[PDB]
DNA sequence: AAAAAAAAA
């Protein structure tokens, strides 16, 4: 038996589907696939799939992710076979993956009997409009949005029957999730008769089906969307959420239907898509830095690099300077944004007191100050981001809404904009113009971190953990430096007090500043010109060279670092000065409304603590040191003092200099 | 039986998590320890959700084959010294109790239950706790033992939470003769006014220190704070050999010279201490008097 | 086949008749005290069953729906043994006894339930949102034929039967049987809906609902809006009337219920807690020990806490022979500057009160508070559905951002709070409804 | 057929 790879080039059967299942070639495919995933070497010289299997064993999950381009660069014929005949290849590849997993963990079958594989990124991408007859029974990659999700129900996987006319027990049968098992002659007795399921000896799966429309960002303008049906098997249940744009790699298949034939009067068949991989594509449209189902996941070596680079001196400065590397100046805005997207620690006292652990930021200033670019970068880098703007958002659109389901005909809850911002940031542009009724509906979202609805006989409370970043413009289009903040905007104290860090940006006239800004802008414009081994990695090193000149660290490493710090590190607060902070709060209560107009309350003390915890988080440290508290108090004092009239700004600056000596 | 913390009354995951020997051998105070523990569990084959259930409802087949699972899996991680032989007592349909679990329950019930005037009040509280522990001995009472078991769990949690912070902060100063660490500030420091609780913490710390690559056997000094009295409670601790050592290097157990050092310093210098505990290596010293004293102990022949 | 059933019944009867700790046979005395008060039920604790013998618990955990009825008939056999005399040879109005279980196993969240929990005993917690009306079920059916016209009896168990084929032995039909409704035994069944607790919902998701079924004594025990702990069986029932292929909607069969309120709200308290409450009432500084206990995490406010305590205690309801009503509650309004901790007291007041609801005045409507007139799509009939001010009847309702509430919505509460009754007239429904809060 | 929630004038 010549089980050589080159013998697979030429087919002897009429089609691939009847050739792959041949016993002679199937074992060759299995052994070659084993030699592939046991020996594939990455750029560093180590088997990446080994680390993948170790991590899978740690997390005891169900899905092992195999990269498509890895299987394409080496052993392209197997990739072609997978692309043309997915159903017949995934079974063999699951078998070999199970063998590989049991190689590292003997007796792992007790944890789970079968393993499912996932394909990372197929080369060709289609749309819902571009679907034809040719691409049937083959892998497809479809981008869309989720509209209606049915739910979770079990299914039979290994079906057996007991025929009582002859006492015959049928063997284990499989189900294709869309076809009913139909047996004609009922095994050896060769006769049809009554039978029963006898489900005491059976195994179960769970499924979920969903409706997929077209993304409004890719539909032709003024046209209508197209709908398809997507079926999710085990380990893919509840991964997708309503209203979330997704990209699904799956298999295209067709089945008969009666009413569909009746209405059209022609032999037309229905089509469904069974999912094989899902990738969320909400907000973060930047999808060129790295490949994979998720870009916020880290390997063990990346964790090691995080720990190695999280201990160097002055990492806070590098993190701040590496954010928005194409915007000149505005150091305070960068620091505030970093402290807002790193967050704090929520506090629960005896399960009976609640302290919010997220920081809000309000921006304000003159036009032409690139606030919207900062907001766009924040949306790009955050894991969960939602963009609202001006009057285009309503009060019930941000919060939860109640809707009557057209099918079952009863009221149900519809997830609002803020619900999608859980463990994330919600970004608002043109905050000032938004109508007051559209603005007063986020007070609980800012402070109470919970949404309560009592409408149409439904009384429920919805949790919301979101950070709000807003941008606005002052009255008259410019900030009058010789007037207090109370006469610059129409917002009141109840909304102003809920913002921790408030930044005021002024556009002045300076010669050397203008020359420097012009030089930086011109060099940025020249830098981003579209015209200046494997060519792809040469393009990658060119991108890295172009990137290293404005940012101390690469962007994808920064995103994974932010995710890791938000997930695992929880700072603790023990050895801090009681009296310094208490006296500073007393001093801020002094002056303020007693001399000016800006409101200061107990919320700002908790804001100082949260900023200190955020600064502790940035270093991947479990305990808050004194330097972090000094930085936080300096930031808060500067932000307070830099929002007064020009008559008292110098006086307050020299009055508050005793707390931030350093 | 095994060197495990309340195996028959807590989940197997917590039993591995809180065990002092396992902690020392696998460094569970950082994340690599938890990763190694998860590798251990996955290779043994017990599901993470199954291992986090009560021992009563834990799967019967795995409870039966646990011995073989441990025998085949512990060798790679090097925990083959955890298996030993112990005594188990059963009375009717009540259940099963082991000697180690019973003594831990008794110790914790002694620890927790229910200037000079406050010291006398503390001492009478301690004698009342002793009487309650004595009453708990008889077989007719079991609500005085379930409470002790749950208090043991709580106290071990608190000790672990304080020790991880100490090891993070690196408060263990390495002097030329003896190591030193002082719990100047932190949470729940009022619990450590009990000498037996302080000895428990010191035992865990000395086990962690011994289970390292350092080749120095030095006595350890541990101190705490009682802000009401403004006094330090200082206890001297002896070094200990690794539990997995032969008898040839056990010619004589390690002695304790801290009592002699303290008595000599107090007899040659008018320090404001109060040496009255039956344990001669535990003293109460003043906050302002701790340091000079310390240098004296550094300069005196130990 | 029958030998194994007899062995299992004998094992359970031996467990009941032989289990003793110290000098008391607890279960026999429990059966006595239950029969004396006409509560034909028995409560089994898992720890006792495991301590007695492990094989019985193993068999119960393996296939519960097949084993439980054997235990529930062994219980009634023992009850007839130890409650009536043979008299050398009647009423015998003793139905099959109900079995209730308690356990302390690890809880399982609702969203964690999957295919591996089918036909297993699980313990979980949720919140009750709606209770169905009780319906009847048949247990002992007297069946009459039409052609041969003989009598037969059918005994039906509730766990996990159709008209028998052919007659009992001329030439009758396939199923020539009818149901004799008189001389038949019936029981009660009820349906409940369970919802995930707010603090355990995963990231960026929405609560999921589940359906539970209870029967006999377990019915009419809970009310909507109360946190409960349920132990039961997670099984699946097909839906012929009702997408997909070979689908099966799951549900829960209730075996045991624990509640914090313990359905106390006549007096259900025993003597120990009664004397404890009396001794606490003898404390001469109980007012301060209660004022200090209202949100000890909030500093400075004292008159607010005294007002909250006075509201929690409530007034004394009064009625007159003339028919007029007098209100028996006090309403407290907090109207002050921001940052003075007003909502943090509202959530704590919601937590302390036995019956309370917390809602915002912004996301609320007049029809979404008092009573919403829904319409069943199937039978096409109108019926009233409760809002938020009827769920909080007999308790306190927590409203924040009262000024953000719409003017048209704020007027419906006038009569509801000044007379404690709401009157509705919609689609021919004229009902006065009581709401005291 | 009748009640109740949402966006736009
Ligand atoms: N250092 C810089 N500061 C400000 N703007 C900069 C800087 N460098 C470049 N720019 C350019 O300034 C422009 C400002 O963009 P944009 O008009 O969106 O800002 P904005 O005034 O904050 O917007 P909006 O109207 O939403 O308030 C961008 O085109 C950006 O490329
Ligand atoms: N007296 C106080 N003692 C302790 N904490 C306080 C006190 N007053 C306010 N706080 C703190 O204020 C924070 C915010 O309070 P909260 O949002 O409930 O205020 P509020 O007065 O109800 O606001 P609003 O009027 O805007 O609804 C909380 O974290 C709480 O700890
Ligand atoms: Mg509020
Ligand atoms: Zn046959
Ligand atoms: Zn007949």
């Amino acid at each position: 038996e010549e089980l050589t790879l080159e013998s697979l080039s030429n087919v002897k059967a009429n089609s691939y589907s009847e050739w792959i299942t041949q016993p002679n070639v199937s074992r060759t495919i299995a052994r070659e696939l084993k030699s592939f995933l046991l020996e594939y070497t990455d750029e560093t010289g180590r088997s990446v799939y080994g680390a993948r299997i170790r991590t899978l064993g740690e997390m005891n999950s169900e899905s092992l992710e195999v990269n498509y381009r890895h299987l394409a660069e080496s052993k392209a014929i197997l990739a072609l076979f997978l692309a043309k005949c997915p159903e017949e290849m995934l079974k063999i590849f699951d078998l070999v993956a199970m063998e590989a997993t049991e190689l590292h963990y003997p007796d792992y079958a007790r944890i789970h009997s079968e393993i499912h594989v996932r394909i990372s990124d197929f080369p060709t991408i289609y749309s819902l409009r571009e679907l034809r007859e040719s691409n049937l029974s083959s892998l497809v990659r479809v981008t869309g949005v989720v509209t209606r999700r049915t739910g979770v129900f079990p299914q039979l996987k290994y079906v057996k029957f007991n025929c009582l006319k002859c006492g015959s027990i049928l063997g284990p049968f499989f189900q294709d999730s869309n076809e009913e098992i139909r047996i004609s002659f009922c095994t050896n007795c060769k006769s049809k008769g009554p039978f029963r399921v006898n489900g005491e000896k059976t195994v179960y799966r769970n499924y979920q089906r969903v409706t997929l429309q077209e993304a409004p960002g890719t539909v032709p303008p003024g046209r209508l969307p197209r709908h398809r049906e997507v079926i999710l098997l085990a380990d893919l249940v509840d991964v997708s959420k309503p209203g979330e744009e997704v990209e699904v790699t799956g298999i295209y298949k067709n089945n008969y239907d009666g009413n569909l034939n009746a209405k059209n009067g022609f032999p037309v068949f229905a089509t469904i898509i069974e999912a094989n991989s899902i990738k969320r594509r909400e907000g973060n449209t930047a999808n060129e830095g790295e490949e994979g189902l998720d870009v916020f996941s880290w390997t063990e070596e990346e964790e090691r690099e995080f720990r190695k680079i999280s201990r160097d001196r002055g990492i806070i400065d590098k993190i701040i300077s590496s954010m928005a590397p194409s915007i000149y100046g505005h150091r305070d805005i960068k620091t505030a944004v970093a402290c807002s997207l790193f967050g704090g620690v929520p506090k629960n006292v005896n399960g009976k007191h609640s302290i919010r652990g997220d920081i809000n930021v309000l921006l304000l200033g003159d036009p032409g100050t690139a606030k919207s670019q900062i907001l766009k970068y924040v949306e790009k880098t955050a894991h969960r981001a939602v963009f609202a703007t001006g009057q285009g958002a309503s009060a019930v659109g941000l919060t939860a809404s109640v809707r009557k389901d057209p099918i079952t005909k009863e009221w149900t809850l519809e997830g609002g904009a803020l619900v999608l911002a859980d463990k994330g940031v919600c970004l608002i542009d043109e905050f000032d113009k938004m109508n007051d009724q559209d603005r007063t509906s986020i007070h609980e979202a800012m402070e109470q971190q919970s949404i309560s609805i009592s409408k149409a006989g439904i009384v429920t409370t919805l949790q919301a953990r979101c950070s709000i970043i807003a941008a606005a413009n002052p009255n008259g289009g410019r900030y009058n430096s010789t007037l207090p903040l109370a006469q610059n905007v129409s917002l009141t104290e109840p909304i102003l007090s809920r913002f921790d860090i408030l930044c005021v940006v002024r556009d002045l006239v300076d010669e050397e500043a203008d020359e420097r800004l012009a030089t930086f802008v011109v060099d940025s414009h020249v830098r981003s010109h579209p015209e200046n081994l494997n060519a792809r990695q040469r393009r990658l090193q060119r991108q890295r060279k172009k990137e290293e000149e404005i940012s101390p660290i690469p962007q994808e490493l920064l995103m994974k670092y932010i995710h890791y710090a938000r997930t695992k590190i929880y700072p603790k607060l023990h050895q801090m000065d009681m009296d310094k902070v208490s006296r500073v709060y007393a001093d801020l209560r002094r002056e303020s409304i007693s001399t000016g107009s800006f409101p200061i309350t107990v919320r700002h003390l908790e804001s100082i603590l949260r900023i200190a915890e955020s600064f502790a988080k940035m270093r991947l440290s479990e305990f808050v040191s004194s330097y972090d508290l000094d930085r936080a108090i300096k930031v808060v004092v500067d932000s307070f003092v830099d929002a007064q009239k020009v008559s008292v700004r110098r006086q307050l600056r020299r009055s508050f200099a005793i707390y931030t000596l350093g | 039986d095994y060197y495990l913390f309340l195996l028959r009354h807590s989940s197997l995951y917590d039993s591995f998590y809180y065990s002092n020997y396992v902690n020392a051998k696998l460094s569970l105070w950082n994340e690599n320890g938890k990763k190694r523990l998860h590798k251990m569990f996955a290779r043994m084959g017990i599901p993470l959700s199954t291992a986090q259930e009560t021992w009563l409802y834990m799967d019967h087949s795995i409870k039966r084959e646990l011995g073989i699972i441990f025998d085949k899996n512990l060798d790679r991680y090097g925990l083959q010294d955890i298996i030993r032989d112990g005594f188990v007592r059963t009375l009717g349909y009540r259940g099963s109790i082991s000697a180690s679990e019973f003594v831990e329950a008794l110790t914790a019930l002694l620890e927790v239950g229910n200037s000079a005037q406050k010291l006398t009040n503390l001492r009478k509280r301690w004698v009342s706790n002793f009487w309650l522990s004595w009453d708990a001995l008889d077989d007719r009472k079991v609500e005085l033992l379930n409470r002790g078991i749950q208090l043991a769990q709580d106290l071990q949690r608190a000790i672990f939470n304080t020790g991880v912070a100490i090891l993070e902060k690196k408060l263990i100063k390495h002097l030329r003769i003896y190591r030193l660490c002082v719990l100047q500030d932190g949470p729940d420091l009022d619990l450590y006014r009990n000498p037996l609780t302080l000895l428990r913490l010191g035992n865990w710390l000395i086990e962690c220190c011994a289970e390292s690559e350092d080749k120095q056997l030095l006595p350890m000094v541990l101190a705490s704070i009682d802000e009401n009295t403004d006094t330090y409670l200082v206890a001297g601790l002896t070094p200990r050999y690794p539990r997995g050592l032969d008898t040839i290097h056990t010619k004589k157990p390690i002695l304790n010279n801290f009592s002699m050092a303290f008595q000599q310093i107090t007899a040659e210098t008018d320090a404001k201490v109060r040496i009255d505990n039956f344990e001669s290596s535990i003293i109460e010293i003043r906050r302002e008097d701790l340091s000079p004293f310390l240098e004296k102990l550094t300069l005196s022949g130990l | 086949n029958d030998d194994d059933n007899t062995e299992i019944i004998k094992s359970f009867k031996n467990f009941i008749l032989e289990f003793r700790l110290d000098s008391q046979f607890i279960y026999r005395d429990q059966l006595r005290n239950n029969i004396l008060v006409k509560n034909y039920s028995l409560t089994v604790n898992m720890e006792h069953l495991i301590g007695y013998n492990e094989d019985i618990y193993k068999k119960l955990s393996d296939e519960p729906s097949d084993i439980i009825p054997l235990f529930e008939t062994a219980i009634t056999q023992v009850a007839k043994r130890i409650s009536i005399l043979s008299r050398a040879q009647l009423l015998n109005s003793l139905p099959t006894f109900q079995l209730i279980l308690n356990s302390n196993a690890n809880q399982i969240p609702l969203r964690d339930l999957d295919s591996e929990h089918v036909s297993k005993i699980v313990r979980l917690s949720g919140i009750i949102i709606s209770t169905s009306v009780l319906s009847s079920r048949a247990t002992y059916l007297s069946i009459m034929c039409r052609n041969c016209r003989h009598t037969t009896s059918i005994t039906i168990n509730n766990f996990n039967v159709s008209l028998p084929r052919s007659c009992l032995s001329k030439n009758c039909g396939p199923d020539p049987y009818i149901i004799i409704h008189e001389s038949s035994k019936f029981i009660d069944q009820q349906f409940l809906k369970l919802q995930e607790i707010p603090e355990l919902v995963p990231v960026g998701e929405m609560p999921r609902n589940l359906t539970m079924t209870c029967d006999r004594y377990l019915t009419n025990k809970v009310i909507p809006g109360t946190r409960v702990t349920i132990v039961g069986i997670y099984s699946i029932y097909n839906s012929k009337n009702g997408s997909g292929v070979a689908i099966r909607t799951p549900y829960i069969k209730i075996l045991g219920i624990q509640s914090d309120v313990e359905t106390s709200s006549v007096t259900m308290f025993t003597e120990e807690e009664e004397e404890e409450f009396l001794q606490l009432s003898r404390n001469p500084k109980l007012y301060e020990i209660l004022t200090n206990s209202i949100a000890p995490s909030i500093f400075g406010n004292e008159d607010i806490k005294k007002a909250i305590v006075c509201l929690l205690m409530g007034g004394s309801k009064k009625i007159l022979p003339d028919g007029m009503r007098l209100r028996g509650d006090i309403n407290v309004l907090l109207l002050g500057d921001p940052g003075t901790a007003k909502s943090q007291l509202l959530k704590f007041v919601e937590k302390v009160s036995p019956i309370a609801v917390y809602t915002s005045g912004k996301g609320s409507s007049a029809a979404g508070l008092t009573a919403s007139v829904q319409r069943d799509p199937m039978t096409r009939e109108f019926y009233l559905e409760g809002g938020a001010m009827v769920l909080a009847d007999g308790g306190v309702v927590c409203i924040d951002e009262f000024d953000k509430m719409r003017d048209e919505d704020r007027v419906a509460i006038h009569e509801a709070m000044e007379q404690q009754t709401i009157s509705i007239a919609k689609a021919g429904i004229t009902t006065v409804l009581n709401s005291r809060t």
